[PDB]
């Protein structure tokens, strides 16, 4: 990782800048590992939140109208049951013209 | 500018024969003849041969 | 850089003055003109002006830092070539100020990738 | 054969219900659909009177 | 200029219509397909009639909110029979009921105008001053709208921060943009290109709604207009509501 | 973005599972109706023979005493069109699905909110919402 | 399946379900343990989502208004204007909740791909209006005697330039369409066909598509 | 890839014309017919046009 | 407000830092990209700590 | 000042905002599976932009 | 998506309106719509089962429905 | 790099623009189609879809899959010929599509 | 390839190559021919599968464009040429049929 | 009739009538500086239309049996070149016509050219195809 791959390390430093910051670079390696940890964890949390939001968007796009249709059918079925009972009452009224009243 | 007799749509055997003919014609192309697969590929190759 | 862009800026503003007071309709679309041409001219002057403004401060820091540090600068040749290539690119990125005006996608991609 | 797909063609109802009649009907090779699958998405050229007359003068395949 | 010549021979274009694979649009009474047409000029000095404007647009003029001097009540007339069939002052309640007002609506409006309580973190939804318009552009969600942007006079900017979009309305340029809103959302906006005196107060309101609610708005406020029939509801609104159904 | 720029992909999150009571039955019935290919859109509701009985008699579902009736295409006033014999035939083959849908709806309606539903407040966890 | 007429609709079938035992279908569907909760959630969502109308007590009827920002609904609920009567989502009371998609595209006489590189359709607008104006100059004066503007609308035939007209309208804007309509009026009053002046084909480079035998130029294949 | 190069594949079209200090939204007549022809996802992801 | 369907999307308060609304695809993508962009500087920052 | 705060302050603030304020949710929402998600904090206020 | 919550209103005037619509629909649909004039609004029917649940209970009780039927027949007479 | 890009722009944006300048009697649409094709089908504007999992999450990829199929639905679009397929499952995980060819509609991915 | 089954034309195989050989380089009919090749995978070698693939082409053309019923059955010539563009459902159908024909295996 | 139509039908009928009545209005506005010419009379118009119908009757079987719009357009272009030369001759001779006798002479010459030379030219062309 860095100058270890090169067999003329001096040239390397030279051929880059002729300036030397290797020790700071390695201290940076260690500290960078131990400081990137928490940002990555919170980013995992954020990524899960974004995925949940996209899943909700897909479900709302696809199944929202279906659920509304299902509710409409439920209400119409309640009216159908009420209408069947009302028609039974109407048949009884036809049998008995004013006995019910 | 008269028309010709339009033949019936080819059967599977005719399709296979024309596929084989296209395969052979594709295989005939050299590697240094850089002409892309196009409707005008054969015309451009003939034009290039005449130009050469 | 100012030597290159000053004629373009002058032409743009002269055309604006003519359009204002002579009704030459240089930027009226009804009979040939286009305001997009005015935007192109000004921004062709525009971005090189900001690059003219910013670059000398690089010289200020590149003089002050070695002086107090009593050492040579890192790479003066490379810094000079970097500012020169920045000046070069300043003449092909004028359109990043005109992304939304409806430029063709070819030009817009060119401006974005050079910017 | 591995890459063979229906690609959304003849995507009619597949009866999962056991008591459904269409299931049995869809098992019959002689079953005729009301309209061919590519024709479901095509605009009708016939008028209302012609369509109603043809549908009234219609016989089930069985 | 010149004249409409006595006779002109005109070629009928071929292949314009491919509806049923027929290239001959015209056919005379004899049953023969026509390739040519004779056009005769009868009156030499007669002028030619201007092309009739076949374009009909539903025009929504979105302007800034206008202050009301007095809150007028809801008045409905008989059968224009200026006798008041119904008069009332509704107010929308918290439980979404248009209840009958027991207050003075003008007094409420004036009190809200003069002195309303605000806070250091008041949401933009509850604090709008340069974002209120009379009308809203209602569009369906999860579907594609082409937006042909253009400007009458100078360059403006149709800027929607919520959707993260901005269309530079440039004169002459009939610029086509794709518009897709993946959410039911009411977005405010402002002009984002300097245009002059009321550049700041040039608000935008765009409501993306599901296609059922958008269709309801279209059939109750958009389809009533753009019909060119009498303003009676029995002849226009209900008309389309029973003639054009989705 | 790049190859590994978001550094994590939330593959654990599944698609939102549908827990609607009779959604499967509704979808099966709607598929059967689409196969029947009935121009009347009111057939999408299983209660249509009781809600719009005129579809079985003359198709007159609305009154046009004041609003003019001006048909122009076949795709006009489709609700004012009686069910032709052919349509009825292909609406008969969906009777099993329609009956199952109506039975599911009736059973859902018969359900009541009693006081033994102790976990009524904490039902979101039960209804597979804690992804 | 046992009868030979299985699936055939019996004569006089009224589709009615009065007095039908629904316990037969108890095994034909599955209800979750939280079915009651889901039913109540469905009812609440349908009530609070679909009901974009409010019951006015003075009129004793439902009313509605155009979509408005929350502020106007909240702090100006006593100043609501342009209230109309709610007619309903659909004329017959059925459902209107459907996921939508993209309808099939229209046939194109003048392709958009001629100038598809440009986001501004000015050249495309000009080309489409040019083609439409050629068609109109062919058919403009026969419109009220042979096409859609006839008095007997039972014999209505579509004007042949309808598709090009709508393509031009889509490509152009209102102001550009009006400019081109002024130009079209000038050229129609002058009765100026383009072929009456066109001479630029002589000063155009030859092309394989300019061969004298155009019909034989195309190579048709299966 | 989602907000550009999709002008020709649209449900319908709206003209946004900006006049000095207000906006104008124009709906062409054809859009009306387009709104009538919007497909419906009915059933298990099946599309119908009425 | 469209009935009880709160169609308002911004909800941004005063002293707001982020986007006006994260309800749209473009702004959601931009927010995620900016966060993970700020993620990829650790080493560089650490280097500039030790200089 | 340079490392520890600039790489943990935003994460701590977001974690406490979710833990103590539920990310500022408007809780009067009916169905979660059909609701827009109130995201945790994703715009770093400790960064220049 | 963002749908707020508001329970059934049970507003007396709104419930009377929906009750009148429901009674008209029951009368018209009981005879297979063989009526001179059809005033039923089936859409409004669904709202009766969402805005006036108490009244819905009255219509799901046989005794209450019978009493409503008798009252409506008396009103028609 | 800039000049190679600039040459590529000059190759297909300026000189082709200067080719056709008048209305054409023969195959005008084909000539204009060639002119526009060499400029509007540049990979820089069409290549992104091949690597979409980099920026589209498995649910967002599923949603944008139908947004792309309905966005490039128009058959008359040569750049849609160069755009990568939208009939592929998400590499990391796919939730909606099991088989990329088992749909209920030809122009819809479900 | 947005409507096609392969990420790039090269993964499409010989059929796709033939499609690129069928039309000029500026023709979306190449994409339509690629769709036809997709429809013909594992169906061409069987007669019923080939008829089904042709019907798939019919359905594809009917979905892409507003098509009238029976119109695709009244096409005078089903052959294609280089300059045939998918501006009509007939052209889309012809390109798809050509793609099905050029499908090996 | 008008009394038997509703409001919308009356609106549509009035629209059609007004769209048909364009020319009438333009009959009022005439220009002084225009070059007047004696128009082709109605009988000559009908005779020329009959000659064109005869040409179309000759053309119809060939073009309807032709399946190539390119060939049909080629036939149309050739016939149009011939007819356009004749039309130019007719317009030149009619614009300078001093009276209805001259106009009738020119129209009859054009009709004879269609009926004599036009049919032969068209027949040779169609025999080529
Ligand atoms: C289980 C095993 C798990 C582990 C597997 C891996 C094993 C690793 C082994 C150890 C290793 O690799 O050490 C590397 C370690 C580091 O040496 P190095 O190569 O000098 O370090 C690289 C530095 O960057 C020094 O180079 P530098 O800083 O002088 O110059 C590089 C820098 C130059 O920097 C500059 O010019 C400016 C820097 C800032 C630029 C920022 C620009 C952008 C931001 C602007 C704001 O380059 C850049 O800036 C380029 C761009 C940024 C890259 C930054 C990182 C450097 C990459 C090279 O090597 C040593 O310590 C040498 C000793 C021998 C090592 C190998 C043997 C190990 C022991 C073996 C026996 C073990 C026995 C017991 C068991
Ligand atoms: C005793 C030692 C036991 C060690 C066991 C092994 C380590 C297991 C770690 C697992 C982490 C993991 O997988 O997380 C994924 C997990 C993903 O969850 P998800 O997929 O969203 O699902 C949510 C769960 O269902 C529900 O989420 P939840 O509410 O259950 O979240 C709890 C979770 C929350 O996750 C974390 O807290 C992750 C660790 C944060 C960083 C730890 C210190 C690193 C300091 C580096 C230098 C900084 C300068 O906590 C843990 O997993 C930690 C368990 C062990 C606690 C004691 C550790 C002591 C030794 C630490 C060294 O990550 C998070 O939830 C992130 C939340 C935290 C965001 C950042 C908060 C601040 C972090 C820095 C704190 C201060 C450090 C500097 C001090 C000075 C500042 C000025
Ligand atoms: C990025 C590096 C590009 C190559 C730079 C170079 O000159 O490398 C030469 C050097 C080899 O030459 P060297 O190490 O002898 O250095 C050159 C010395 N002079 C100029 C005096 C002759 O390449 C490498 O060191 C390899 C690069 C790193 C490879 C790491 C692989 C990890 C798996
Ligand atoms: C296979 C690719 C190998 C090289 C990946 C990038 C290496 C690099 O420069 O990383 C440092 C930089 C900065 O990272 P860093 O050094 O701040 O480290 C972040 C923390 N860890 C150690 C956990 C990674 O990395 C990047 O910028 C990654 C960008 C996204 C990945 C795609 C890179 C494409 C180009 C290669
Ligand atoms: C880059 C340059 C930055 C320059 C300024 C950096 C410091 C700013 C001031 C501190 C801000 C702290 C804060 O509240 O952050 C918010 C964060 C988050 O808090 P929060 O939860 O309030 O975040 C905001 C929450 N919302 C968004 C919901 C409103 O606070 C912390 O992370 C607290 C950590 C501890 C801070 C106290 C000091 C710790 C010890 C330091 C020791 C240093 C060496 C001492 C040696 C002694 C020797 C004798
Ligand atoms: C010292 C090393 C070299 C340093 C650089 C010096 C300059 C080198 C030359 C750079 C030229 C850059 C031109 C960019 C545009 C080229 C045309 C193009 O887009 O073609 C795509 C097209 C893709 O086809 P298509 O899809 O556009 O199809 C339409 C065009 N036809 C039908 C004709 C193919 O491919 C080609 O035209 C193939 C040839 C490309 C390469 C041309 C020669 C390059 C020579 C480099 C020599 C280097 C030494
Ligand atoms: C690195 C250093 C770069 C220095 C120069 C930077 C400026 C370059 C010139 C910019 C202005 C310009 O020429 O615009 C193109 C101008 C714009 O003129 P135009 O406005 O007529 O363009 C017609 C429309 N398009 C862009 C679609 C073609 O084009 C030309 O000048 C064309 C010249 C002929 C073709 C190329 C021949 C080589
Ligand atoms: C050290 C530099 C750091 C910054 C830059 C980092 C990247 C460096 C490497 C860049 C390589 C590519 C540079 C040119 C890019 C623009 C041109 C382009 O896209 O060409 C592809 C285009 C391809 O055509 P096309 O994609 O534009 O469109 C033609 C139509 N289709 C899509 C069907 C192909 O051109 C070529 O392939 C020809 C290139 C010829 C020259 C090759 C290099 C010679 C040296
Ligand atoms: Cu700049
Ligand atoms: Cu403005
Ligand atoms: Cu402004
Ligand atoms: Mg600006």
């Amino acid at each position: 990782m860095g100058s270890v791959w090169f067999r003329n390390r001096y040239w390397w430093y030279r051929s880059l800048y002729d300036d030397y910051v290797a020790r700071e670079a390695k201290l940076a390696f260690g500290i960078a590992a131990f400081i990137w940890l928490p940002h990555y964890y919170w980013g995992i949390h954020l990524n899960r939140a974004f995925e949940v939001n996209f899943s909700h968007r897909n479900y709302a796009h696809e199944w929202g109208p279906r659920r509304n249709r299902l509710a409409h059918s439920l209400e119409f079925e309640q009216f159908d049951m009420i209408l069947e009972n009302w028609q039974d009452l109407e048949d009884e009224y036809a049998q008995r013209g004013d006995g019910m009243l | 500018g008269f028309e010709t007799v339009v033949p019936a749509p080819p059967t599977r055997d005719d399709e296979l024969r024309m596929i084989k003919a296209t395969e052979e014609q594709f295989l005939q192309q050299p590697r240094y003849k850089l002409y892309m697969n196009e409707a005008h590929r054969i015309a451009k190759m003939n034009h290039g041969d005449r130009h050469n | 850089m100012l030597a290159t862009i000053t004629p373009v800026l002058g032409a743009a503003v002269i055309m604006m003055a003519f359009d204002r007071h002579w009704q030459t309709t240089f930027f009226e679309y009804a009979y040939g003109g286009d305001p997009i041409l005015s935007q192109h001219l000004f921004w062709f002057f525009g971005h090189p002006e900001v690059y003219v403004l910013i670059i000398p401060t690089f010289g200020f820091i590149n003089m002050i830092v070695p002086h107090n540090n009593t050492r040579r600068v890192a790479s003066k040749h490379h810094m000079i070539w970097a500012i020169y290539v920045m000046a070069y690119m300043g003449y092909l990125v004028w359109g990043h100020h005109m992304y939304l005006v409806g430029l063709d996608h070819r030009s817009r991609t060119m401006y974005s990738t050079i910017t | 054969a591995l890459n063979k797909r229906n690609w959304g063609y003849n995507a009619h109802y597949k009866p999962e219900l056991e008591r459904s009649m269409k299931k049995v009907l869809y098992a019959d090779p002689n079953y005729k659909f009301p309209i061919e699958w590519p024709e479901r998405y095509m605009a009708e050229t016939k008028t209302l009177e012609q369509v109603m007359d043809e549908e009234e003068n219609w016989e089930y395949y069985k | 200029p010149g004249e409409v010549l006595p006779l002109r021979i005109i070629k009928y274009p071929l292949g314009l219509e491919t509806i049923h694979n027929n290239i001959f649009e015209n056919t005379n009474n004899e049953g023969n397909v026509e390739l040519f047409r004779l056009r005769f000029n009868s009156n030499s000095s007669k002028m030619q009639h201007k092309l009739v404007q076949d374009t009909i647009y539903l025009t929504l003029k979105q302007k800034r909110y206008n202050r009301k001097k007095v809150v007028a009540p809801q008045i409905k007339y008989y059968k224009k029979t200026d006798l008041v069939k119904y008069t009332g002052k509704p107010y929308l309640s918290n439980d979404k009921l248009l209840k009958q007002s027991i207050y003075d609506q003008t007094t409420q409006y004036k009190l809200i105008k003069k002195n309303k309580k605000r806070g250091e973190l008041i949401p933009v939804t509850l604090a709008r001053r340069i974002l209120r318009t009379k009308k809203t552009l209602v569009l369906p969600a999860h579907v594609n709208i082409t937006l042909i942007t253009n400007s009458y006079d100078i360059v403006h900017s149709w800027f929607i921060p919520g959707l993260g979009i901005k269309l530079d309305c440039v004169p002459g340029r009939s610029t086509h943009h794709t518009f897709f809103i993946d959410n039911v959302g009411f977005y405010y906006g402002q002009c984002a290109e300097i245009c002059g005196r009321y550049h700041h107060h040039m608000p935008i309101r765009v409501c993306a709604l599901p296609f059922e609610h958008f269709l309801l708005w279209w059939n109750t406020f958009g389809l009533p207009k753009m019909l060119n029939t009498v303003s009676r509801k029995r002849f226009e609104t209900h008309y389309e509501l029973r003639k054009y159904s989705w | 973005m790049a190859l590994f720029f978001m550094a994590n992909t939330a593959i654990s999150v599944p698609s939102v599972l549908d827990t609607s009571p009779c959604m499967k039955q509704m979808l099966a019935y709607e598929d059967c109706v689409l196969d029947a290919n009935v121009p009347q859109q009111e057939v999408i509701h299983p209660q249509w023979p009781t809600i719009w009985p005129r579809l079985l008699t003359d198709g007159k579902l609305l009154e046009f005493d004041k609003v003019p009736f001006h048909p122009e295409n076949i795709y006009n006033y489709t609700y004012m069109r009686p069910l032709t014999k052919k349509n009825k035939q292909y609406l008969y083959e969906c009777e099993e699905e329609r009956f199952v849908f109506k039975a599911c709806l009736r059973k859902v309606i018969s359900l009541k909110k009693t006081d033994k539903h102790t976990s009524w407040d904490t039902a979101e966890v039960a209804n597979l919402q804690l992804t | 399946d046992l009868p030979a007429d299985y699936g055939k609709m019996p004569a006089g079938y009224n589709f009615l379900t009065r007095g039908k035992d629904w316990r037969e279908y108890d095994k034909d569907f599955i209800l979750r343990t939280d079915a009651v909760w889901e039913k109540f959630q469905l009812e609440h969502f349908f009530r609070n989502y679909m009901k974009c109308f409010f019951f006015d007590h003075g009129l004793k009827k439902y009313q509605m208004f155009e979509p408005e920002d929350m502020y106007t609904v909240v702090f100006e609920g006593w100043a609501l204007d342009d209230l109309i009567t709610f007619p309903g989502f659909t004329p017959t009371g059925r459902t209107n909740s459907y996921q939508i998609g993209l309808s099939p595209r229209q046939r194109t006489v003048v392709p958009t791909q001629t100038f598809y590189q440009m986001q501004d359709y000015y050249m495309l607008c000009g080309l489409r209006f040019e083609r439409w104006f050629r068609c109109d100059l062919v058919y403009h004066d026969q419109r009220h005697t042979k096409f859609d503007q006839v008095k007997n609308q039972k014999n209505y035939k579509t004007y042949p330039c309808y598709r090009e007209y709508y393509e031009a309208q889509y490509a152009c804007q209102d102001d550009m369409f009006d400019f081109l309509m002024e130009l079209a009026y000038a050229r129609r009053a002058a009765d100026n066909f383009e072929s009456d002046f066109a001479s630029h084909e002589l000063t155009t480079l030859p092309t394989f598509y300019d061969t004298p035998k155009a019909a034989e130029r195309k190579t048709y294949t299966y | 890839r989602l907000i550009e190069w999709q002008n020709e594949s649209s449900l319908f079209t709206v003209r946004v014309r900006a006049r000095q200090w207000y906006w104008i939204y124009k709906f062409e007549l054809k859009n009306f017919t387009d709104i009538l022809s919007t497909p419906k996802n009915i059933g298990n992801n099946r599309w119908q046009i009425n | 407000m469209w009935g009880n369907l709160w169609t308002e999307a911004s909800y941004q308060l005063n002293f707001n830092i982020g986007f006006s609304s994260l309800r749209s695809d473009v702004l959601i993508h931009l927010a995620q990209w900016q966060y993970w962009w700020w993620f990829w500087f650790a080493l560089i920052w650490s280097f500039y700590y030790f200089i | 000042i340079v490392l520890t705060w600039g790489w943990s302050s935003f994460q701590i603030g977001g974690y406490n905002y979710e833990r103590f304020d539920d990310n500022g949710e408007r809780r009067n929402t009916l169905y979660w599976k059909l609701s827009p998600v109130e995201f945790p904090q994703s715009k770093l206020w400790n960064r220049p932009s | 998506m963002e749908v707020k919550y508001r329970g059934p209103s049970d507003d007396k005037l709104e419930c009377e309106f929906l009750e009148n619509n429901l009674l008209s629909c029951l009368r018209e649909k009981s005879v297979q719509d063989n009526v001179a004039k059809m005033t039923c609004r089936p859409e409004f029917l669904v709202w009766f089962f969402l805005e006036c649940p108490t009244k819905a209970a009255v219509y799901h009780d046989p005794k209450g429905l019978r009493n409503i039927f008798i009252q409506d027949k008396i009103k028609q007479k | 790099v800039c000049g190679i890009y600039v040459i590529h722009v000059i190759y297909n944006y300026m000189i082709p623009y200067y080719w056709v300048s008048t209305p054409l009697k023969n195959d005008e649409f084909t000539r204009l189609r060639m002119k526009d094709y060499i400029a509007s089908t540049v990979l820089e504007e069409v290549y992104g879809i091949s690597y979409a999992e980099w920026g589209w999450l498995p649910h967002d990829f599923a949603y944008n899959r139908m947004r792309g199929l309905a966005g490039y639905m128009h058959p008359d679009d040569p750049r849609a010929m160069c755009t990568s397929t939208f009939h592929r499952k998400h590499k990391y995980i796919e939730h909606e599509v099991e088989k990329v060819g088992d749909y209920h509609h030809m122009t819809y991915p479900k | 390839m947005a409507q096609t089954a392969h990420q790039n034309r090269y993964q499409g195989g010989l059929c796709y190559a033939q499609c690129n050989e069928l039309f000029s380089f500026w023709n979306p009919s190449i994409q339509q021919c690629w769709k036809g090749c997709d429809f013909g995978v594992g169906r061409v070698n069987d007669p019923e599968g080939r008829i089904e693939a042709q019907q798939m082409c019919k359905r594809w053309a009917a979905e892409l464009y507003w098509t009238y019923k029976g119109e695709l059955d009244t096409i005078k010539d089903l052959r294609v040429h280089a300059d045939m563009y998918p501006t009509t459902p007939q052209n889309v159908y012809r390109a798809c049929l050509a793609g099905v024909r050029r499908q090996k295996f | 009739n008008v009394e038997e139509m509703d409001t919308i039908q009356k609106m549509n009928y009035e629209a059609t009538v007004n769209m048909g009545r364009q020319d009438l209005i333009t009959r009022e506005y005439t220009f002084y500086s225009d070059y007047e010419f004696i128009p082709i009379q109605e009988d000559r118009k009908q005779q020329m239309e009959d000659a064109l119908n005869n040409l179309h009757k000759i053309i119809h079987p060939t073009v309807t049996q032709l399946k190539k719009k390119a060939n049909v357009q080629e036939i149309q272009d050739r016939v149009f070149r011939k007819l356009q030369g004749w039309e130019g001759e007719l317009n030149t001779c009619v614009f300078s016509a001093k009276n209805v006798r001259d106009s009738n002479f020119c129209a009859d010459r054009f009709t004879n050219r269609i009926n004599t030379e036009g049919v032969e030219f068209v027949k040779q062309i169609l025999r080529e195809y």
